[PDB]
């Protein structure tokens, strides 16, 4: 729970891309305030949304992570 | 052909997979220089992909609507290389392993401490027994007819 | 021995000299796999003309902070 | 006695809270109660059966009442494919205004739940048309539940309680069940179909007021006593016929068309009436086999005694099996649960492939819910069949009266049976997993062409044997020359071949390599679950580790840490371990069924045929993808009618994970913790004026396994039921 | 309370009595075995059911048997 | 013939500051136990309920909540130190019941004045099948 | 209108009476 | 020396050497004959 808190907080309120004029858009659109106050929000707006990369990594250089995901489940 | 399948040499999806795979590797190739080491690596992977697809289409592999080789294990003589022939090869190897290990356990069962030669391998005894599995279907078959393979009343 | 392996991989199978010139675009990588059973797909485009596995240990940042530049020092 | 439980003195004299739990968990175990006799045993069982029948009648009565009161049945009959049936009405004072808004559907005034049991299609197909008909059936079943309780109470006073000899009258019971309970009921059901259902399916509303005036057939009854029964099959309904109307209607009452009604996509109502009539009269003749009070018939004892092969390969055959089963109610319940679980799975496999209720094949949520329901029901029933088989071996098996028959010989080579079940489970598990991992690695490295996709050619050959053309193996029914095809062209083969090759229904769906891998996972699940239950049932009376297990009963914690450790060594623990494998097996079965249909209903069978061959496809293209509308049942921006499933979805995840606590953590930790809590209460002011009258103790080891299994199973069922219905009804297709 | 029984396969090694943590077992004189002594369970009201005695029996099969029966305050190990 | 020693109150108790593992309401309304021993000197000994206590020189009396606590402390008194010990049970009425050592001889040492209780005269595997005791209040091992 | 009477009668009053009566019977002595 | 050879015959070391030789052999076989879903030599 600690590391999931860290991940979602950094991807929602800090990490992102900054414009030339100073417009910062975070990796997730500041969804931490409204989505993380709910267990269903943690299930949907965190796990279901951010597991896309690992369930789509087949056929790329990140496919080893897609294999380790399921092997660790096993 | 069989089960509605079409041979991979005739399937368009099979050839489209080979095209799209090679073109995807070529898309990775344009990023690097023609004399580069990643270039020779990607070129070797492309040649390896062509060899794989050509070999699958040449040996009579059947393809589904997905353009992927489907195997037929019913025993049809047109596809014995897909299961029965490699399966006989496996059963030869598996019987070899089991027969040699069995010969080892029989040879050490009369030792003072049989557990000693099970956690510390007697490599000389092993090296002398590893080649008895070469004729395992014979030595086993004879032990079947002579009542030596199965322990009586267990 | 583990640290020896780390510095040696930074020297022999890495793109540290390329990450040193463009640290914001290059992905740090210090492991390159052999091409045997198609696992060379894991040697992904990491920038600087390098195909490898992106590393997250942070040895590039440490070696830059210490002042290391050439593969010889590693 | 002296206090609860009045049937167990040792539980009543328990000074701890354990008295209450074990009093509840052992209420129906009549054989363990104090001062039990064979008479009281059979009599309590008899009255419990009546109480169960009363429960079932009351339950169905309530279902009719709500469908007729708050439901859509009258409106649903007019638009069977455009009206969402209503289960009941919702009255929750915790609802916000939007919850009332989003849950008001199906054309109702208040919030309602959309029924997914299929009773609307069932009742419309059998002749019920108005809410008044449903009220009539509810009153009749409420009255039937009343007389069930009446008979249950009746046979509990002296001179009405029967002797144990009457319960042990097996010959008479089989004759009546086959003749009356099975045959006469099916015969009368064929009567209802040809009087009310078939004419109701042709526009004629036949009820108790006018059923004496209408003729089920223009030339009724006459031909039945002549032998020219074919006149009842002369004028069927046209293939262009509407169910509630008469355009295309005929006059036949007993046909063998073989296909489906093109409009409703359900079996021909005349075929079903003829079916029940044929199997009924087959049950009627078959119900005259055994001997009663008339000097003719068989002695089941003598039949079992005579079946002994010379040469002694089965020893003494079946000698003594008659009294062995007729004296053991656990043996009889094991056979009953085994046969019931098989035909329950049979019902599941046939209701989705051969829908018999009108306009139920298009209600995809209903088909998925019904198949999942019965498969989990059958899975539990099968675990119970083997559980009571082990209970029979401990409580009722007499080794001397079963000397050297087939039953004792099962124990004689228990190691052979258990070892080979282990080999088959190992073989299936090793290879099925290996092939799945191989294909996973291939698709990881971006080389799909290197997968191992084996064609399920044996089942494809069977589907071609039934007349399916998709594989073109040119065997009977699929080949023009085979006598199996020529003999049936006159009767069922036109409609049968017309239905099997229709690409919309699920009558023998097209199978590929993905179906080959899943069916072997099914074989792994069946073999391993069988292995667990059989090893527990055969090692229930004793093992090399505990040669006197029969003395310790069926359910005990363990035998101590001695001799290496004996945790989970009872046959009850074998059942407890097998339920996890049952849930896993039925999980594989239902994941399979739901994905194939949810891709079929979406018209995208290629995604299943290409993604079911590797397990990352199951995680990504089945669970993750279909959970979208479900998990968005309520979001930071609002909610819709799927929120009740998003909540139950998480609810099932909680109960399931709560069971892990009872299954991972064990007792001694919690006992010492409760001791530290008892000290806390005795030393706290004000509160120490309140004294507990039962000493707080940690849950028993066996109780912990049961509580953990129940949380696991409840979370299992509720999580999947929430996802199943929300992902299917959210699209409705 | 839990039931405890001693079978005549006992050899009289007095190990069940040494391992017992609530003084339930005794060693009485007997004529069946070599040590001239067999075990008995005269105080099963104090028996807790730990089966520490069965863990120490060298007989095959066991000569001490602890059949867990009706739980009491003494058998549940309650100090409260 | 053996005569059990009567429990003498006002007997000194070991030096101890107090712990939370002591007696509860069970001692007040149900029962409690008391172990006594002699000891040669003032020593320290670990308490079966809490920490450490100072064993007084000469007669010692210690009241515990369970019987197993008494025998465990006695076994350590007999092993680490070389001290004989007895312990009794005390009902809320004031009645005292002598427990161990019952005969005055330790239970692991055979004594001629002892009678058999629950001793089956057959192999353990010679018990009957449960069906032969069904509908009776018997068990296959009670016989 | 009937749900406004029977829903509390089975979710509040019925479990209250049922749990209290079962408590008295379970804790009763003879 | 004899003790050193006896150590090399222990189960984990014999397993590593045996499985390393086995892993290298299968790697070279799939290096000279990559892919191959069938037995092509008939
Ligand atoms: C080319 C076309 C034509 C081909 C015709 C066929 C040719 C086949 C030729 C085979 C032999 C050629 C190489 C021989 C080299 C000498 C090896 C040896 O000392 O070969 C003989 C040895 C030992 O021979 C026998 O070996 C037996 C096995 O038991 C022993 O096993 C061990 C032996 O090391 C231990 O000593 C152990 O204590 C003991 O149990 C017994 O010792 C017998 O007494 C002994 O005579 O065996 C072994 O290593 C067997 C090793 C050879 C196996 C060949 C398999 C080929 C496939
Ligand atoms: C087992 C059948 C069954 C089931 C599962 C339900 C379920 C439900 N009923 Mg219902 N009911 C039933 C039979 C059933 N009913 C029968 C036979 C009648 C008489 C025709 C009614 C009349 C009725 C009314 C008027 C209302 C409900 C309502 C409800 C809902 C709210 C809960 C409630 O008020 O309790 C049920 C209340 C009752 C009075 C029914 C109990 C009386 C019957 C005879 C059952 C016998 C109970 C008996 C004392 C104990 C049964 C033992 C055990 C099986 C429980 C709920 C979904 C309310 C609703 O619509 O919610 C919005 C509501 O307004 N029911
Ligand atoms: C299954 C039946 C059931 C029913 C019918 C209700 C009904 C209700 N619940 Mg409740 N709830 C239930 C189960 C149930 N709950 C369960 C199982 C839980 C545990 C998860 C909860 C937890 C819960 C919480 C946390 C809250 C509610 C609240 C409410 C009220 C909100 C609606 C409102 O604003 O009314 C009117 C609101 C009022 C304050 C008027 C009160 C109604 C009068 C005073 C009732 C009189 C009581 C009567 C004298 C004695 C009753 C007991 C008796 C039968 C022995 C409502 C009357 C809310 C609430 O009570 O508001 C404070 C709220 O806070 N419920
Ligand atoms: C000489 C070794 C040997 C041999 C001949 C056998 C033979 C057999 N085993 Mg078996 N097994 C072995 C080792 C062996 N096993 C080991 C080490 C284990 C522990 C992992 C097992 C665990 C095991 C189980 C759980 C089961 C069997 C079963 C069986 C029987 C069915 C075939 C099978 O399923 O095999 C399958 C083989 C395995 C699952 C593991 C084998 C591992 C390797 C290949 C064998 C070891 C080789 C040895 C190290 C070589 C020594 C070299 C020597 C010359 C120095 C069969 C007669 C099944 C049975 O009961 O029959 C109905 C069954 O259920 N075995
Ligand atoms: C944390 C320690 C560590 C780890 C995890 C690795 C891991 C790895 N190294 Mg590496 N290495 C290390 C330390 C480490 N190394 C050190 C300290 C040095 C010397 C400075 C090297 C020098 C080195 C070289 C030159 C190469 C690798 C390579 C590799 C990769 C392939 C391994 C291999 O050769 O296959 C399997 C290994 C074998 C079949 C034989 C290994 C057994 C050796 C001889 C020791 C066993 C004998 C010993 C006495 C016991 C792999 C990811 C290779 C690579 O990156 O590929 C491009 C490669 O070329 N390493
Ligand atoms: C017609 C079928 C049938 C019949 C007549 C019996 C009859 C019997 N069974 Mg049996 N059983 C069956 C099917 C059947 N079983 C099936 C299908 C299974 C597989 C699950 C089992 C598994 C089983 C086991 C393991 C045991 C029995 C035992 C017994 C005997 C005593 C039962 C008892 O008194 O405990 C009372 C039962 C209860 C108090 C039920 C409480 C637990 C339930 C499941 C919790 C409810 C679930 C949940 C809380 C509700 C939903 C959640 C909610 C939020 C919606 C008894 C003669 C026991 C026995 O005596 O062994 C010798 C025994 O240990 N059965
Ligand atoms: C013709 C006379 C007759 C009849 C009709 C019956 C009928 C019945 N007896 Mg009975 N019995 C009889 C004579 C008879 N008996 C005699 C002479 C004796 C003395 C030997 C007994 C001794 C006896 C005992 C000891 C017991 C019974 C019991 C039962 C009941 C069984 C439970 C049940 O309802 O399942 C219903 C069965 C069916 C509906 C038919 C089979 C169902 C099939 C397999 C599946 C369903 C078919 C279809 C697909 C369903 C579609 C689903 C859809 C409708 C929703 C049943 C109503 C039990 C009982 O008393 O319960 C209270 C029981 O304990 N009988
Ligand atoms: C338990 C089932 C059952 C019952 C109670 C009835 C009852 C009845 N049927 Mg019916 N019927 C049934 C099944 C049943 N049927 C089935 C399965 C079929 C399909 C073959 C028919 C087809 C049928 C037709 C076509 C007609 C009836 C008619 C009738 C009525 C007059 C029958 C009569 O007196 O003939 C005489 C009785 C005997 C000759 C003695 C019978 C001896 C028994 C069978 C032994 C009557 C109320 C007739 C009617 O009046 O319409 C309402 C009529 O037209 N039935
Ligand atoms: C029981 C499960 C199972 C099975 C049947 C297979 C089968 C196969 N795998 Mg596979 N694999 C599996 C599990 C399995 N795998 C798992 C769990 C993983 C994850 C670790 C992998 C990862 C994997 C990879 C990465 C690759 C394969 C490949 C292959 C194919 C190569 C055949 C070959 O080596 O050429 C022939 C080899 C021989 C004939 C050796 C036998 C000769 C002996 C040594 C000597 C003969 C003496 C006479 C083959 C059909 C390769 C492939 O390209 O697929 C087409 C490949 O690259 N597999
Ligand atoms: C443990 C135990 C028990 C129990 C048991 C069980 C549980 C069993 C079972 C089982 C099962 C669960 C079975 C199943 C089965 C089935 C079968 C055996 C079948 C069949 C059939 C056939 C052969 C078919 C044929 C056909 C036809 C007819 C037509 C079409 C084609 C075909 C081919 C399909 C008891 C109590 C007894 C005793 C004690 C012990
Ligand atoms: S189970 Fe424990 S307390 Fe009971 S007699 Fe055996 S050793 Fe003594
Ligand atoms: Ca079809």
């Amino acid at each position: 729970v600690v590391i999931f808190h860290f991940s979602w907080k950094m991807q929602s309120d800090v990490w992102g891309s900054i414009n030339d004029q100073g417009v910062v858009t975070h990796i997730t659109g500041g969804n931490f305030a409204q989505s993380s106050i709910t267990i269903n929000g943690w299930l949907r707006d965190f796990l279901w949304a951010q597991a896309s990369q690992v369930i789509q990594s087949y056929g790329s250089s990140l496919s080893a992570y897609g294999l380790f995901f399921l092997g660790a489940h096993f | 052909d069989i089960a509605g399948l079409t041979p991979c040499k005739d399937s368009k999806q099979f050839a489209k997979r080979e095209k799209q795979s090679i073109k995807k590797l070529e898309s990775s190739l344009k990023l690097y220089a023609p004399d580069s080491a990643p270039a020779l690596a990607i070129n070797a992977t492309i040649e390896k992909t062509k060899r794989r697809f050509d070999n699958y289409g040449k040996q009579g592999l059947l393809c589904g609507a997905d353009g992927l080789p489907h195997l037929i294990v019913s025993g049809d003589q047109r596809h014995w290389g897909e299961f029965i022939t490699p399966g006989i090869l496996f059963l030869y190897i598996a019987g070899w392993i089991g027969w040699v290990g069995r010969s080892y356990l029989i040879a050490i069962r009369d030792d003072k401490k049989p557990t000693q030669k099970e956690i510390i391998i007697d490599v000389p005894l092993a090296t002398g027994l590893v080649f008895r599995g070469f004729s395992w279907p014979i030595a086993a078959y004879r032990e079947l007819l002579n009542g030596e393979l199965v322990a009586k009343d267990v | 021995l583990w640290l020896s392996g780390m510095y040696f991989h930074g020297a022999r199978f890495s793109n540290y000299e390329a990450w040193l010139n463009d640290p914001t675009h290059i992905r740090p990588s210090a492991q390159v796999v052999w091409p045997i059973v198609g696992q060379e797909i894991l040697n992904g485009d990491v920038g600087g003309g390098f195909r490898g596995i992106q590393i997250t240990s942070g040895f590039f940042q440490i070696w830059r902070a210490s002042g290391i530049t050439s593969e010889l020092q590693l | 006695a002296l206090r609860f439980p009045r049937f167990s003195q040792g539980l009543a004299q328990d000074p701890t809270t354990r008295r209450i739990w074990f009093g509840i968990a052992t209420a129906h175990d009549f054989e363990s109660h104090d001062d039990i006799t064979e008479g009281r045993l059979y009599q309590n069982i008899f009255a419990s059966h009546f109480g169960q029948l009363a429960i079932i009648f009351l339950w169905t009565s309530g279902n009719l009442f709500h469908v007729a009161w708050q439901g859509n049945f009258e409106a649903w009959v007019q638009d069977p494919l455009h009206v969402r049936p209503i289960a009941h009405a919702i009255w929750d004072p915790h609802f916000g205004q939007p919850a009332v808004e989003a849950f008001t559907r199906g054309g109702a005034l208040g919030p309602v739940n959309i029924a997914y049991s299929g009773v609307y299609q069932w009742w419309y197909t059998i002749g019920l048309r108005t809410n008044e008909d449903l009220y009539t059936g509810a009153i009749f079943l409420l009255f039937l539940s009343f007389i069930s309780l009446l008979a249950g109470w009746l046979h509990l006073q002296p001179k009405w309680k029967p002797s144990v000899s009457w319960f042990k009258n097996a010959e008479s019971r089989l004759n009546h069940h086959l003749s009356g309970l099975f045959g006469v009921s099916s015969l009368a059901w064929a009567g209802h179909l040809v009087h009310v259902a078939i004419p109701g399916s042709r526009g004629e509303y036949v009820r108790w007021n006018n059923f004496l005036s209408v003729l089920p057939h223009p030339q009724g009854l006459g031909p039945l006593f002549t032998g020219q029964w074919n006149l009842y099959a002369q004028n069927p309904d046209s293939s262009n016929h509407l169910f509630s109307t008469s355009q295309g209607a005929g006059t036949a009452i007993l046909t063998l068309l073989g296909g489906f009604h093109p409009q409703t996509q359900s079996l021909w109502l005349t075929d079903m009436a003829h079916h029940h009539l044929a199997i009924a009269i087959l049950f009627l003749i078959g119900g005259h086999m055994y001997r009663t009070n008339f000097g003719i018939g068989h002695s089941i004892k003598y039949i079992l005694e005579a079946h002994i092969p010379p040469g002694g390969r089965l020893g003494r055959g079946h000698k003594g099996l008659y009294d062995t089963i007729n004296n053991s109610i656990h043996f009889q319940l094991g056979l009953a649960l085994a046969s019931l679980g098989v035909i329950t799975s049979l019902v599941a496999q046939h209701m989705y492939s051969l829908p018999a209720y009108a306009f139920i094949a298009q209600d995809f949520t209903t088909q998925a819910a019904l198949y999942t329901h019965h498969q989990y029901i059958a899975g539990f029933i099968m675990t119970g069949a083997f559980a009571h088989g082990a209970i029979f071996f401990i409580r009722d098996y007499n080794p001397e009266q079963n000397a050297d028959n087939v039953l004792a010989r099962m124990l004689e080579h228990k190691e052979a049976i258990i070892s080979h079940l282990s080999w088959a489970s190992l073989f299936l598990g090793f290879h099925t997993l290996g092939l799945y991992v191989h294909n996973d690695v291939m698709l990881a490295f971006g080389t799909p062409e290197k997968q191992i996709l084996i064609e399920p050619i044996f089942a494809q050959w069977i589907q071609s044997a039934h007349g399916k053309t998709s594989y073109g193996f040119d065997v009977l029914l699929s080949s023009t020359n085979s006598p199996a095809l020529n003999a049936g062209r006159s009767i069922w083969l036109p409609g049968w071949l017309n239905a099997i090759n229709e690409n919309s229904n699920s009558l023998f769906l097209t199978i590929g390599p993905g179906d080959f891998l899943v069916h072997h996972a099914i074989a792994l699940g069946l073999h391993t679950t069988t292995l667990i239950l059989v090893k527990g049932a055969l090692d229930a009376r004793g093992s090399k580790l505990m040669p006197d297990k029969k003395d310790f009963g069926y359910s005990f914690p363990c035998d101590g840490p001695g001799r290496g450790g004996t945790c989970d060594i009872s046959a009850w623990d074998a059942f407890y371990l097998a339920v996890f494998w049952m849930l896993n097996t039925i999980g594989w079965v239902t994941f399979y069924w739901h994905w194939k249909h949810i891709t079929l209903w979406q018209g995208n069978v290629s995604q299943f045929n290409e993604s079911s061959t590797y397990l990352m496809g199951w995680l990504r293209d089945y669970l993750w993808l279909n959970s979208s509308q479900l998990i968005n049942g309520y979001n930071p921006f609002g909610m819709n009618s799927l929120s009740v499933w998003a909540w139950m979805f998480l609810f099932g995840h909680l109960v399931w994970a709560t069971g892990f606590m009872f299954l991972i953590s064990w007792r001694g930790y919690w006992q010492e913790l409760i001791e530290t809590l008892a000290w806390a209460h005795e030393r706290t002011p004000l509160a120490n004026l309140i004294r507990w009258r039962d000493k707080p103790v940690a849950l028993s080891i066996v109780q912990a396994r049961l509580v953990g299994l129940v949380h696991f199973s409840v979370g299992y069922i509720f999580t999947y039921a929430a996802f199943l219905i929300a992902s299917t009804s959210g699209k409705f297709g | 309370s839990h039931s405890v029984k001693i079978y005549d396969t006992c050899i009289g090694c007095t190990q069940c009595v040494r391992a017992c943590p609530t003084d339930v077992l005794e060693m009485i004189p007997w004529g069946g075995c070599k040590a001239k002594q067999i075990a008995s369970a005269p105080r099963t009201e104090d028996c807790v059911g730990c089966k520490r005695c069965e863990s120490a029996c060298p007989t095959d099969f066991l000569s001490v048997r602890v059949y867990l029966w009706h739980e009491t305050t003494r058998s549940m190990g309650l100090a409260y | 013939g053996f005569t059990p020693p009567e429990l003498d109150p006002n007997t000194p108790s070991p030096i101890f500051g107090g712990s939370t593992g002591g007696l509860l309401r069970k001692a007040q309304v149900e029962e409690f136990y008391v172990i006594t021993w002699e000891s040669p000197k003032e020593q320290i000994f670990e308490m079966p309920t809490g920490g450490a206590a100072i064993m007084r020189e000469g007669p010692n009396l210690l009241k515990l909540a369970r019987k197993e606590q008494c025998l465990a402390l006695g076994t350590r008194l007999r092993s680490k130190y070389k001290i004989k010990y007895q312990f009794y049970r005390v009902f809320p009425s004031g009645e005292v019941q002598y427990l161990h050592p019952k005969d005055g001889v330790y239970p692991e040492k055979v004594n001629p004045g002892r009678q058999g209780v629950g001793v089956n005269f057959r192999s353990i595997g010679k018990n009957v099948s449960p069906i032969e005791v069904k509908f009776t209040g018997k068990q296959p091992y009670d016989l | 209108n009937l749900p406004s009477l029977f829903v509390p009668l089975v979710g509040l009053l019925f479990p209250a009476v049922a749990m209290a009566s079962l408590f008295l019977h379970v804790e009763k002595r003879l | 020396m004899r003790d050193l050879k006896t150590y090399l015959s222990v189960a984990p070391v014999a397993s590593t050497l045996w499985f390393a030789a086995l892993a290298g052999l299968l790697i070279e076989i799939n290096r000279f004959f990559p892919d191959a879903l069938t037995f092509p030599f008939f």
